[PDB]
């Protein structure tokens, strides 16, 4: 019997095929670009969506239902996620760091200048206008979803979770749909290169934001929250508040300053 | 919806031995089983590929 | 720009209600409004085959290894011209 | 009740005694690498005949020694061992994903080896520098593997990083601070800081070169208005904080290697080491351009770099005479670690020195590319950080197993691994200076000498590693478990016995706030 | 207006959770979150170490801002000091449960 | 070039080489005075019986062994960036050559008034004549005239590489698509050699580079001779 | 004449190590100053210093390819 | 609740010295071995 | 750092076959594939 408020673990093999799924995702995506084929592309994204969906369900077990998150183990929570976010901020960063590079020395096979001659950018006061909107709208619906639950009203908590998924997802399809619409692509130079990979990797933690969303919403409907303790939300609105301002970071670097 | 929150309390607070990850009946036995045999099998063919790839013939 | 309104005195999740439904919604509305009033089918570029664009070091992993994954035959070249 | 223990534990001992024992066997394979490197050299001509083949072993000679010999050992290991013993932890903050940071890592391995059986393997040296290591010059899945390989690896650091820092944070005696911890503790937290920020940008880095490679992208091809220098910038901002990571623990270690052995019951200065390494910490993401002062960068940049390198000497030699002064007055042991331990301090000033012989750029212009570098680095690395791995692992080693090694074969290690590593580089520094470049097979018949003694000190090493081995299976061959331990009162990782149970500190320490 | 139905921490949470915040209120710190108040840690009055078990590790911080916290086991039985200030620790029951 | 048993530089062609000569010994000097006292401190404390175990206070001594460290590199530095602003300063160039990186030779160009151009590939061993340099030997050498400032354009037709020559103190990454400036001087005629300094891959131990000074004179002659 | 000459000098436009914008800059000028000359009846001679600064510093393989481009009609500078 | 003490709490048996000896042997042998066996591999492969 | 009696002390006869064999894995496999490397250019 402990006399400690920190959480001994139970044993578990998750760790084990998180770290198997990783090689066959890896080895996969190998396999796809030199001996074509997706087969172990394919097993490895569907031992890793098993393994994650595992893990996140016993921490719901621990916690909820188990009742092992202490304040003292909230708080390692906390920092956990803060650490986390901060990694995620660093690795937008580089990309971040290579379309600067790039844009402020245009090189002379490109013509000498930003953008590169034959590249036609999109308007900035179009759809990128409205997916700024959209997601800076999307944090306000975020912050009255976290207050209503704070006082204890389940309805408009609710209400207020649906609409920012609701806008998470609309800013999904826009981007997507001007992906298809751009009349450039990955393959256009350096101007596309640092396109689609920054703006494409922020559309992969838009999607992230969004299921983590939709989890919280699920667990709120089967009353797993509490008025005082509901870390997973907390987590979910500061992973979508970063989410909103590396938008609001390319929006003014790649759209706006680089047209 | 219905706040069933204290009967899920129960069932995973029952002393049973079982590690958390087994502690709600038989489906977890069959995700466990098949996320490993997923693994397992995707490792060992991954090494299977490491095999011929290593190689053009010896 | 720089804002003008106020609260906090009395606030609370009716605040970030309100804001939400008198504010945010409102200028998704009109900015969506702004675009559905705008975007005037671009004219087709005329094609030059530069050779800092369309780059193929390696053939894509998919398809015949020349078409990019969002390919809109519409608005992007091959390296050899227009498809359609 | 073999599977649940080591394949699926929620347990920071057996967590860290893993982590070692993959340690280990890398180490073997690196130290295998490196003999293969020597033997090449150890006469004129061409042993290997393929030089793609000689590229490709000092590559991942590079590679195992880093990512998969002194990272896991140092952080993995022994912190994952002692952090939560020095500070009363009952085990890590996220103890299953501490576990993942480990799994990760034989995956990992696997597919570097990989790398090398596949096409004519990753010829690029550690850098991975493109052009060469794009799909023209290195045509073939070697260096995507590669990638994925650094990918995991880095995965592993990062929440591995997160859990050490939660961990040191969260998890103390309410009543201590952060400045009432041991310097091992603090060591294991900033190298903690430095990976989480440092190797986000190496991933996004390599990324980049994986979409090069494979997904048309231009960033490092000048053809689409790409730049290869972007490539080493995003490297080196991460390379520069890695050479730390690999010393920081290192510094711990000494600390408290150096305060036992002398029977002190603290280091002297405990906040001048706590502030350098701090210093040390924030200076090494500033420096990481003096790697390049070659690839023609404007003259007031390389000034800047120059200027900024210099100013680590100065914390770094406060660590230096803080060692020192806890040696003054000591009722000082000559165990195999304070033997260890007194070579660091010696030969790491020797390679620290050695920097700042290259941060000038003046300098480095007939420097760079040279085997001065290749010395540089093997003091600070082969005897700065090798050093203290053996000085820890002999020290805590009665801790981990609860068995006693044999002094005298220990030392007898010590004399021979002494012997060897200095016979091997010392040389390398006169290599340098009359210019032989690195990364060669084969060089002019001038500077057959030099390269002749070094390969022979390989060997010595060899040897050296050896009779480890043999010194391990004899400790646990015998049985001689620990009776006493001395200085317990200060050393709380001693203090539940060797080795400790499997769960420590269920009741927590008592400490009173006053 | 707003409406209810969110439960409480009070209604809903278990486990450890709600020991800790059901002893929180009757003021006890059964689970070594709070750092113990020290006595003046003479014979007389010594600070006293809860146990569940026969001992327990005591840290002693003899001085403030020492980077040092001095380490040993405290046993039942007689009042031990610190080794290195001589301040008094005797170890005590009330840890346990029924 | 380098001859056997060396220890230091090889001998300096330039008068910027001559210069970090003069200032490596400078800071080697340095270099041997800490490593010594270290060795010296090191070996003093360990070489009694007498002890003080207790505490000891420590900022006072600690300002010295910041200090004076601190002096100690703005006298290494201080010369260090004086010759860095003299490698890069304005030169009055009355040539410019480039040479041109490739898997495995260099190629080299004097476009100034005709264009002139050659590649450059090591002698192999089997055809070496006798007196010959193992791995240092080309076919066609790179010949400018002595005693002027030339400007050399380094860049690369593909993979990284770099062209140094120790002796006048030389080294320039050539990069694909960047032209690099380095300035080039040699106060004596004589035959220079030095070796690619960035790995290439597989040959990159062989692709040696040579230059071979003489008077304007000949040079002249040797130009027009080569069209 | 102000002419008569050894090679490109030192211009305070481009001091530094990176000389990839001089060997750019004085291409481009040149075909500009020939087109604009060529078209409106006026020596084209007066273009000649731009020409041989750009064949001192312009690799040989950069002006062939350069030239080819813009006879291709794909040289992405704007002449 | 698991194996306690000296000997007891490794993913290895050191209950005999021999058979210790042995997968010791196996263990960094393979280690050591791997590289060399790599270089052959490389050297026939083509 | 004190020491019980080994429980099961290691003879000189004993440590000499250890050092023997531990050096010979280290060796053998090595040498094998160095001795048969002049072989190997012809594949
Ligand atoms: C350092 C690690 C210790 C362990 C060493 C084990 C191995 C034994 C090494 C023997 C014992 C170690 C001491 C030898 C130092 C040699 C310095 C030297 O020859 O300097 C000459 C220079 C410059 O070269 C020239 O301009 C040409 C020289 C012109 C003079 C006439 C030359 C006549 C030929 C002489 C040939 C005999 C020398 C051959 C020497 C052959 C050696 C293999 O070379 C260089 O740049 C070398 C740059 C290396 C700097 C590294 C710093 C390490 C400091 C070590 C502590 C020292 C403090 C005392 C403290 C002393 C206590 C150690
Ligand atoms: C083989 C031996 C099996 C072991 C059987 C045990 C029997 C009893 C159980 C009796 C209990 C009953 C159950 C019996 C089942 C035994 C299962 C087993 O054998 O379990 C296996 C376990 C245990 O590991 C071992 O295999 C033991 C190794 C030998 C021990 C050495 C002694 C320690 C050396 C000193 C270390 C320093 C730290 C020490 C101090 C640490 C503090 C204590 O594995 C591990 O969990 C971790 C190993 C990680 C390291 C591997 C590196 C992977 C690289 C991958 C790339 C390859 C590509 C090649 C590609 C090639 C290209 C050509
Ligand atoms: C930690 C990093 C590390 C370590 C330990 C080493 C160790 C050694 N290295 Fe290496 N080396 C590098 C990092 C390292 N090196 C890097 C980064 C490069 C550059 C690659 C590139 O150019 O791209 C390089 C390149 C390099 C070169 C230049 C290659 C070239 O330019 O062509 C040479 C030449 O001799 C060399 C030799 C050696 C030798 C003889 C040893 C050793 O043999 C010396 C003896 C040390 C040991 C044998 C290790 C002992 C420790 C253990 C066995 C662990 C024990 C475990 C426990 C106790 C738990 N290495
Ligand atoms: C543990 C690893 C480690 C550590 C700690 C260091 C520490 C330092 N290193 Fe090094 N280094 C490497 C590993 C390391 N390095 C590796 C692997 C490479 C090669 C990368 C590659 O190309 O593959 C490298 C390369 C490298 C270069 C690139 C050179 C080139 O390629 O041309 C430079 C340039 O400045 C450098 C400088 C320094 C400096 C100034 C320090 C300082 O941190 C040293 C500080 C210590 C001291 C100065 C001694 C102690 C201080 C005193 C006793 C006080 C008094 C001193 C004075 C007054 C001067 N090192
Ligand atoms: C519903 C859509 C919403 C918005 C976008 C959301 C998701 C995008 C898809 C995947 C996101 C994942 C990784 C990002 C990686 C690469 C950038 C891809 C971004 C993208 O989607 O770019 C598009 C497709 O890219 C291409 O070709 C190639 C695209 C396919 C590449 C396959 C995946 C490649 C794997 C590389 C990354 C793995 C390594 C991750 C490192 C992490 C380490 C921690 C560009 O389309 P295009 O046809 O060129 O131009 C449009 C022309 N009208
Ligand atoms: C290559 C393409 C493949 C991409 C695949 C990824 C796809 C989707 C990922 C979706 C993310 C889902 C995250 C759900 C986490 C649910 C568990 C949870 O939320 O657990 C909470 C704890 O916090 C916790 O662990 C918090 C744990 C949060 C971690 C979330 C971070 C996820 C980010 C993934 C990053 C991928 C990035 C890759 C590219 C760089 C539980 O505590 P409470 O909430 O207080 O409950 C207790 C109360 O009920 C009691 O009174
Ligand atoms: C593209 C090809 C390469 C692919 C490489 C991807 C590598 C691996 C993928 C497999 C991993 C999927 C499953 C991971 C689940 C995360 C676990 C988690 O959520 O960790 C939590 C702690 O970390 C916290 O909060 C902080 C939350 C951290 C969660 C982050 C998990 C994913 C990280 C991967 C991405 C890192 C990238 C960062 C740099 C860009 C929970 O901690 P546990 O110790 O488990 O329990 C503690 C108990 O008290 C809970 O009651
Ligand atoms: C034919 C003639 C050749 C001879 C040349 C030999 C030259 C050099 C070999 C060097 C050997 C010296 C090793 C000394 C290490 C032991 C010294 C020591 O100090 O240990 C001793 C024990 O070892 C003991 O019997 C003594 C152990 C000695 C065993 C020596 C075996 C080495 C054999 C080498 C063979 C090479 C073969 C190579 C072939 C490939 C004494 O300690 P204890 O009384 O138990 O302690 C008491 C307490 O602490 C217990 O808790
Ligand atoms: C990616 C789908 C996205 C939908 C959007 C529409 C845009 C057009 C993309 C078409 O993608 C297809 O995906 C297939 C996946 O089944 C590929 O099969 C490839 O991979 C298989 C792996 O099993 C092999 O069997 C096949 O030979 C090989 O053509 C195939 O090349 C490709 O045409
Ligand atoms: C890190 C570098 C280590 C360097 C190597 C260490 C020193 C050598 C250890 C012994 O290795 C043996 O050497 C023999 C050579 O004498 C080889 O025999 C070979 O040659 C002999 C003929 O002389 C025959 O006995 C054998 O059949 C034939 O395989 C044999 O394969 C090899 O195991
Ligand atoms: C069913 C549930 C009330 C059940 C309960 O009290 O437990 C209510 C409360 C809030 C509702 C949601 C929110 O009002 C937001 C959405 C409102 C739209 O008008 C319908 C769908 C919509 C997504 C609703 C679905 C559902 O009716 C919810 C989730
Ligand atoms: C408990 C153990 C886990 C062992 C491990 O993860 O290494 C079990 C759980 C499920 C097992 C697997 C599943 O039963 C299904 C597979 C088919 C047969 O049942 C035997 C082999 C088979 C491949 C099993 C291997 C192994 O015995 C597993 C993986
Ligand atoms: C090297 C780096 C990245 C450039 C790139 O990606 O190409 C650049 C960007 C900003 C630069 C810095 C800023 O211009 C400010 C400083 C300017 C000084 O003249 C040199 C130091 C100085 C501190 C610069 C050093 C270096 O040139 C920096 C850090
Ligand atoms: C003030 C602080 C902490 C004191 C404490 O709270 O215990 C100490 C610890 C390390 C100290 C620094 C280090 O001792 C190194 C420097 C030494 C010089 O004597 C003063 C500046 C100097 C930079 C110090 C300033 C200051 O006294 C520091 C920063
Ligand atoms: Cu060209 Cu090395
Ligand atoms: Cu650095
Ligand atoms: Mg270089
Ligand atoms: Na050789
Ligand atoms: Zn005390």
């Amino acid at each position: 019997h402990q006399t400690h408020a920190y959480h001994m673990v139970n044993p578990s093999p998750w760790p084990l095929t998180g770290a198997l799924s990783a090689l066959l995702m890896t080895s996969g995506l190998t396999m796809w670009f030199h001996f074509n084929s997706m087969t172990l592309l394919m097993i490895g994204l569907t031992t890793n969506m098993l393994t994650m969906y595992q893990w996140w369900r016993d921490v719901i077990r621990e916690s909820t239902f188990q009742g092992h998150h202490t304040p003292a183990v909230q708080k390692g929570l906390r920092y956990g996620m803060i650490l986390f976010i901060i990694s995620e901020v660093l690795f937008f960063t580089g990309f971040f760091w290579a379309f600067y590079h790039s844009s402020l020395a245009p090189t002379p096979e490109l013509g000498g200048c930003w953008p590169p001659t034959g590249i036609h950018p999109l308007n900035p006061l179009e759809v990128p206008l409205l997916n700024t909107s959209v997601l800076l709208a999307s944090g306000v619906s975020i912050t009255w979803a976290h207050h209503s639950l704070m006082e204890g009203d389940r309805k408009h908590m609710l209400q207020a979770l649906f609409i920012t998924i609701t806008l998470g997802v609309y800013f999904t399809l826009l981007q997507a749909s001007e992906y298809y619409e751009a009349p450039f692509t990955i393959s256009d130079g350096v101007y596309g290169s640092t396109f689609f990979v920054a703006t494409g990797f922020h559309g992969l933690h838009v999607i992230i934001g969004s299921t983590f969303l939709i989890v919280c919403f699920f667990r709120q409907l089967k009353f797993h929250f509490t008025s005082n303790h509901h870390f997973g939300f907390e987590a979910a609105a500061w992973y979508w508040h970063f989410v909103d301002v590396v938008w609001l970071f390319l929006y003014v670097s790649i759209y706006w300053w680089g047209s | 919806f219905e706040n069933r929150v204290a009967e899920k309390q129960k069932l995973f607070q029952e002393d049973n031995g079982l590690p958390v990850h087994l502690k709600g009946g038989a489906t977890d036995n069959i995700l466990y089983r098949v996320t490993m045999t997923l693994c397992l099998g995707g490792t060992l063919y991954s090494l299977y590929c490491l095999g011929w790839a290593s190689f053009p013939h010896k | 720009a720089s804002a003008a309104k106020g609260d906090h005195g009395g606030t609370g999740a009716r605040t970030w209600r309100f804001l939400t439904f008198g504010l945010a919604l409102p200028s998704v509305a009109l900015c969506t409004l702004n675009s559905w009033l705008h975007s005037g089918h671009r004219e087709r570029p005329a094609f030059i085959p530069y050779h800092h664009l369309r780059i193929r070091t390696k053939p894509f992993s998919w398809g015949d290894g020349n078409h990019t994954f969002f390919h809109n035959p519409r608005v992007n070249p091959l390296p050899t011209g227009y498809e359609k | 009740m073999f599977i649940n223990r080591w394949l699926f534990s929620t347990n920071h001992k057996d967590i860290g005694t893993l982590y070692l024992l993959f340690g280990a066997w890398a180490g073997m394979v690196g130290t295998a690498l490196s003999l293969l490197i020597r033997a090449e050299l150890g006469q004129p001509g061409t042993l290997l005949g393929d030089d793609q083949i000689y590229n490709v072993v000092v590559t991942a000679h590079a590679f195992v020694m880093i990512f998969f010999m002194v990272m896991p050992i140092m952080i993995g290991g022994f912190g994952n061992w002692l952090v939560p013993l020095m500070i009363g932890a009952p085990d890590m903050a996220f103890p299953r994903m501490n576990n993942m940071s480990f799994w990760l890592l034989p995956p990992s391995f696997l597919l570097l080896l990989a790398s090398s059986m596949v096409e004519a393997g990753a010829g690029t040296g550690w850098t991975v520098y493109p052009p060469l290591a794009g799909n023209l010059a290195h045509a073939g899945a070697s260096v995507d593997l590669t990638i994925f390989s650094l990918h995991l690896a880095g995965v592993s650091s990062i929440l591995g990083a997160i859990n050490f820092i939660t961990t040191i944070i969260n998890m103390k005696p309410p009543a201590m601070s952060q400045y009432q911890t041991p310097l091992f503790v603090w060591s294991v937290m900033i190298t903690a800081v430095l990976l989480l920020l440092s190797l986000p940008v190496l991933a996004a880095g390599i990324t980049m070169l994986l979409t090069d490679r494979n997904l048309n992208t231009t960033f490092f091809d000048p053809a689409g208005g790409g730049d290869p220098i972007l490539y080493q910038h995003l490297f080196w901002f991460f390379g520069h904080p890695e050479v730390y990571i690999l010393i920081l623990p290192g510094f711990g270690m000494i600390s408290h290697i150096v305060t036992y052995y002398s029977g002190k019951k603290e280091p002297f200065g405990y906040m001048g080491m706590v502030w350098a390494m701090m210093s040390i910490g924030f200076l090494g993401f500033i420096v990481w351009a003096h790697h390049m002062f070659t690839v023609g960068m404007d003259v007031d940049t390389r000034a800047y770099f120059t200027s900024a390198t210099m100013i680590i000497a100065i914390p770094t030699g406060v660590k230096v005479f803080s060692w020192l002064a806890t040696l003054h007055g000591g009722n000082i042991k000559w165990s195999p670690a304070m033997m260890w331990a007194l070579g660091f301090i010696f030969l790491f000033t020797v390679g620290g020195l050695t920097g700042i012989v290259l941060a000038n750029s003046s300098l480095d212009i007939v420097l760079h590319d040279t085997y001065y570098v290749v010395a540089h680095f093997h003091y600070v690395l082969s005897m700065g950080a090798v050093f203290a791995i053996m000085g820890g692992f002999v020290h805590w080693f009665p801790l981990f197993s609860g068995y006693t090694l044999n002094d005298t074969w220990a030392k007898i290690h010590f004399a021979i691994m002494f012997v060897g590593v200095n016979m091997t580089f010392f040389p390398q520094h006169f290599l340098g200076l009359s210019g032989m470049p690195r990364r060669y097979s084969d060089y002019p018949d001038a500077y057959t000498m030099w390269n002749t003694i070094s390969s022979m000190g390989s060997f010595i090493s060899l040897t050296a590693v050896m009779l480890m081995v043999f010194i391990i299976w004899e400790a646990f061959a015998s049985k001689r478990e620990v009776l006493t331990v001395d200085l317990t009162t200060t050393n709380l990782e001693w203090l539940n016995g060797c080795p400790p149970p499997y769960h420590t500190f269920e009741e927590p320490t008592y400490v009173n706030l006053k | 207006a707003s409406g209810g139905g969110v439960p409480t921490d009070e209604e809903q949470a278990t486990g450890l959770e709600r020991e800790v915040m059901l002893a929180a209120r009757k003021g006890q710190d059964p689970y070594n979150i709070l750092a113990p108040k020290a006595t003046s840690g003479t014979k007389e009055d010594p600070n006293l170490v809860p146990s569940i078990t026969n001992k327990r590790i005591v840290g002693c911080i003899c001085e403030e801002d020492n980077s040092t916290v001095i380490w040993f086991w405290l046993h039942k039985g007689e009042a031990q000091r610190c080794p290195s200030c001589g301040t008094h620790y005797k170890l005590v029951p009330h840890q346990l449960a029924h | 070039m380098a001859y056997p048993m060396q220890l230091g530089f090889q001998d300096a062609t330039s008068p910027i080489m001559e210069e970090l000569l003069h200032f490596h010994d400078h800071t080697l000097m340095i270099v041997f005075l800490i490593s010594s006292l270290v060795l010296y401190i090191i070996s003093l404390m360990l070489t009694t019986k007498l002890t003080h175990t207790s505490t000891m206070d420590a900022q006072e001594v600690e300002t010295i062994w910041t200090i004076l460290p601190a002096i100690i590199l703005i006298l290494i530095a201080l010369p260090s960036l004086r010759i860095l602003y003299m490698m890069d300063e304005i030169n009055n160039p009355s040539l410019t050559v480039k040479t041109m990186g490739h898997q495995w030779y260099w190629s080299y160009e004097y476009t100034d008034y005709e264009d002139l151009s050659f590649d450059s590939y090591m002698i192999p061993t089997s055809e070496l004549k006798p007196g010959e340099l193992r791995l240092l030997e080309v076919d066609n050498r790179v010949v400018l005239p002595m005693e002027m400032t030339i400007r050399m354009l380094v860049s690369s037709e593909d993979v990284l590489h770099s062209w140094a020559v120790p002796s006048l103190g030389l080294k320039t990454d050539a990069i694909p698509g960047r032209l690099n400036q380095t300035t080039l001087m040699s106060s004596r005629p004589g035959l220079y050699y030095g070796q690619c300094s960035e790995i290439c891959g597989s040959n990159h131990s062989f692709m040696p580079i040579v230059l071979e000074l003489v008077p304007l004179k000949y040079f002249e002659k040797w130009s027009a001779s080569m069209l | 004449k102000i002419k008569n000459y050894q090679t490109a000098p030192f211009d305070s436009r481009f001091p530094n190590q990176n000389q990839t914008r001089n060997c750019w800059q004085n291409y481009l000028d040149f075909h500009r100053c020939e087109k604009a000359m060529t078209a409106k009846g006026g020596d084209v001679s007066v273009c000649e210093w731009y020409r041989r600064v750009y064949k001192s510093l312009c690799p040989i393989s950069w002006v062939s390819t350069w030239d080819d481009r813009r006879a291709e009609g794909t040289f992405p500078g704007k002449i | 609740h698991y194996e306690e003490g000296p000997g007891k709490n490794i993913p290895f048996s050191v209950e005999n010295k021999w058979r210790l000896l042995a997968m010791m042997t196996l263990f960094f042998g393979s280690g050591f071995a791997a590289p060399f066996f790599i270089v052959r591999h490389q050297l026939l492969k083509k | 750092i004190t020491a019980k009696p080994a429980k099961t002390p290691t003879s000189p006869k004993e440590q000499a076959i250890g050092l023997s064999v531990t050096f010979l894995s280290f060796l053998l496999p090595a040498g094998w594939v160095l001795y048969h490397l002049d072989n190997y250019k012809k594949s």
